[PDB]
RNA sequence: GUAGCGAAAGACGGGUGAGAAUCCCGUCCACCGAUUGACUAAGGUUUCCAGAGGAAGGCUCGUCCGCUCUGGGUUAGUCGGGUCCUAAGCUGAGGCCGACAGGCGUAGGCGAUGGAUAACAGGUUGAUAUUCCUGUACCACCUAUAAUCGUUUUAAUCGAUGGGGGGACGCAGUAGGAUAGGCGAAGCGUGCGAUUGGAUUGCACGUCUAAGCAGUAAGGCUGAGUAUUAGGCAAAUCCGGUACUCGUUAAGGCUGAGCUGUGAUGGGGAGAAGACAUUGUGUCUUCGAGUCGUUGAUUUCACACUGCCGAGAAAAGCCUCUAGAUAGAAAAUAGGUGCCCGUACCGCAAACCGACACAGGUAGUCAAGAUGAGAAUUCUAAGGUGAGCGAGCGAACUCUCGUUAAGGAACUCGGCAAAAUGACCCCGUAACUUCGGGAGAAGGGGUGCUCUUUAGGGUUAACGCCCAGAAGAGCCGCAGUGAAUAGGCCCAAGCGACUGUUUAUCAAAAACACAGGUCUCUGCUAAACCGUAAGGUGAUGUAUAGGGGCUGACGCCUGCCCGG
């Protein structure tokens, strides 16, 4: 653990407006929480987190030539931190 | 008394009611009372079994004390109340520790009357005493057949029952149907007539009332179909085309005896009716 | 105007659905069935 | 190349484009308006947002799309749910019954549609917001902080698997007391018309949360204190009976109580344009512009009070008191810490149920102005929409609508349908009645505008401010509730007493129910009924009760036959 529940980030243009501010998000294990989320993010990037907020997003259906079926289900968290920064690109 | 309502409606006309002035407290005791949901005729199969019962205004269970074993200790009435679950009404008396209790409101009691159980305690209505110790030809209610269960018979309004005599260990009793009947002389019984004499002659007036007592409607068997009802069936109105009347479920209804024999209270019984 | 099938979840979870099919021997024989024949959905 | 293309107002200009009645923008016009509006549940499940696209879908077209492709979008200590309580019901170890399978049942457990439970204003995106940002608060847990109880029995506090109170409740009606909304006007802001006239003259405006300081408008109170104990499975300093002192005063002693004034906030935004070089001058970096004053006032105080019978959940949270418990807790500060699920979008519908982008159905909340008793009626703000095939001609026939000379039911099974009546005020009103009624009986009459007033509801201060007390005097018209909306009536026979209910989808009735009668059964493990039984209903009822049969308000009555 406290390298496997953060998987992926996240780069979308609301993602870098939120970056503009110190928000950064992240797409996370689906059995985990917030505080795990936090302990974890300071444990890799040593930082200090401030607040967590986190969603859970549905599977979207999806089709290819005579063959649907459904997306992964994922969940997203979004850290507030007070000071530091993380040398994303 | 019964008042008798003017006939502004037709649903009014002949429709009469109580007055209600025997009652000096209109609300009841918050540790005396049960809940009492409606079983609606509905067995534990949920299937009905008895007719004729439904939805009705919703009601309170009074617990009553139909055994009255607190002996040597004289309480006092504090009230005479209303009861839904009973044609009587009820008193809710306070003994000599604060312990109070409810029980069926006899025809002459009195705020402040006093009124104790026991054989030692004396021929006064309320008072409740085994039947040993009652004398023959005095009114009683609220009988025990089995000492120590509570009482059984004459429990209704307007209910009395009196002693006729003394065997063994038993006593001979005659009930409001005309039956007389031996009784331990173990078993307890109040003395007095029980109270709320009019109750029988109130006119309901109006089916919503009956609807609110909780009475379904009933349908007579003559205007159903034959898969239905015996008397079903015939082109128009029809008479009872069988030598006697019968029930929905196949049986005759009019004279025929339903009383089973070999029962224990067979000899106990020497002289019935109804 | 009114039809059948007003859908309510809870209601259909409850009255199908694999513990009520399981709660009972001939509910459990319906799942059999759908599994020898093959059935990609049980309940 | 026929029937049909699913209720409804569109017109023009400009633009984009290979291509336009159908797409975008603009002006005008029109429609819904107790809704074609705005929210919230259920259900659906990405239909949401940007680009790109015209093969298929769209009842035409299509540059458009709820269609296709690519990529994105749902942020919670306080919102709704679970970590709380229980109702109906469902399961139910032991246990009962039973060919098997299995059925029932005790403690218990599960179970909201109920109870308990801490957050408000402003800003901001293409798409989320009480969730993000700012500000100001509130509610719990933990840790350090130190003045207070200092055997720890007791003690504020710990405190029961303990107790008592409370939570905790119906229906209708009445009266008030505040408040949202709404309102005249010179506080003050704002711009002055072009077709004649006028210039107090047109039109608007006057604000703002949760929380915390003070009090408060009325409501309830055998209202305050002493003594004791057959009790609260054992304990109690709390509950209950009784004997006394101030006694029915309500001072204000007491719990609870809508709401009001300062700060919150000289912050926000502000009827502003005066601020632009720019942001197509749309917008904004800068600096103020009213927080005045009357009239009448849903919801809330609380089922408060009053009455009525049909007599109107439970448990937990909570409040007090406890034997034993422990040093020993607290609070008031400062720190930290506050998990999980949902949140997009449609949502009285093009996304739900209906085979459909179906004239149907779909629980709840809010809902302005004029007219009016009114949520009726007609028009209209705000908001939403112009409805998803069109252009012409104005034949027969069919449907919907309006009007028709003279006559007036002659039509027809039948006055079916249509016509007529219709609001408000006044005058008057029969038979017959169970004395309630009938009765809105029938039948008549009146209603506009202007000036006088003597004067009523008074706006009342008063004629003025609205209706008038409504009395006179006038004016106009074919017509004065000038539109819309708003009872046809009488006489006499049957049936059924009445209100109600009935064949979802050809029968709403004289058929069923009914309240009242009557007969019969049943003495309580009642009879009756369900079930193989166990267990249940009847009934936590007990002959003024319960079951069954017939009859069917009320009034006068209810005759003969017991041979079968």
């Amino acid at each position: 653990e406290a390298r496997d529940i953060l998987k992926r980030p996240v780069i979308t243009e609301k993602s870098s407006e939120a970056m503009a501010e110190d928000k950064y998000t992240f797409d996370v294990d689906t059995r985990v929480n917030k505080t795990q989320v936090k302990m974890a993010v300071e444990e890799i990037f040593n930082v200090k987190v401030a607040s967590v907020n986190i969603m859970n997003y549905k599977p979207k259906k999806k089709r290819m030539g005579r063959y649907q079926g459904y997306t992964n289900k994922r969940r997203k968290a979004i850290v507030t931190l007070k000071e530091g920064s993380i040398d994303l690109f | 008394a019964i008042k008798k309502y003017k006939p502004i409606t037709n649903g009014r006309r002949n429709m009469t009611s109580l007055d209600f002035a025997e009652i000096t407290k209109t609300t009841p005791e918050k540790s005396l009372l049960k809940p009492l949901p409606k079983k609606a005729g509905r067995n534990n199969q949920g299937k009905l079994t008895v007719r004729h019962h439904g939805g009705g205004h919703k009601r309170q269970y009074r617990v009553i004390d139909f055994k009255r074993n607190k002996d040597g200790i004289n309480a006092k009435v504090d009230s005479i109340q209303y009861d839904p679950n009973r044609s009587a009404n009820i008193a809710l008396v306070v003994y000599a520790d604060g312990e109070k209790r409810y029980i069926i409101a006899p025809k002459g009691l009195e705020v402040g009357q006093i009124v104790e159980s026991g054989a030692e305690a004396d021929i006064k209505v309320g008072n409740a005493l085994p039947l040993q110790n009652i004398p023959v030809g005095t009114v009683v209610h609220n009988i025990e057949l089995k000492p120590g269960k509570g009482g059984q018979i004459a429990r209704s309004a307007g209910a009395s029952a009196q002693v006729l005599g003394k065997e063994g260990k038993y006593v001979l009793i005659r009930l409001r149907s005309g039956e007389v009947r031996m009784i331990l002389s173990t078993c307890r019984a109040t003395i007095g007539q029980v109270g709320n004499l009019q109750h029988e002659l109130v006119n309901v007036g109006k089916a919503g009332r009956s609807r609110w007592k909780g009475i379904r409607p009933t349908v007579r068997g003559s205007v159903m179909n034959p898969n239905d009802h015996p008397h079903g069936g015939g082109e128009g109105r029809a008479p009872i085309g069988r030598p006697s009347p019968m029930s929905p479920w196949g049986k005759p209804t009019l004279g025929k005896k339903t009383r089973r024999g070999k029962k224990s209270s067979d000899k106990l019984i020497v002289r019935g009716r109804k | 105007v009114k039809r059948t099938y007003q859908p309510n979840k809870r209601k259909h979870s409850k009255v199908h659905g694999f513990r009520k099919r399981m709660s009972t021997k001939n509910g459990r024989k319906v799942l059999a069935r759908r599994r020898r024949k093959g059935r990609k959905v049980l309940s």
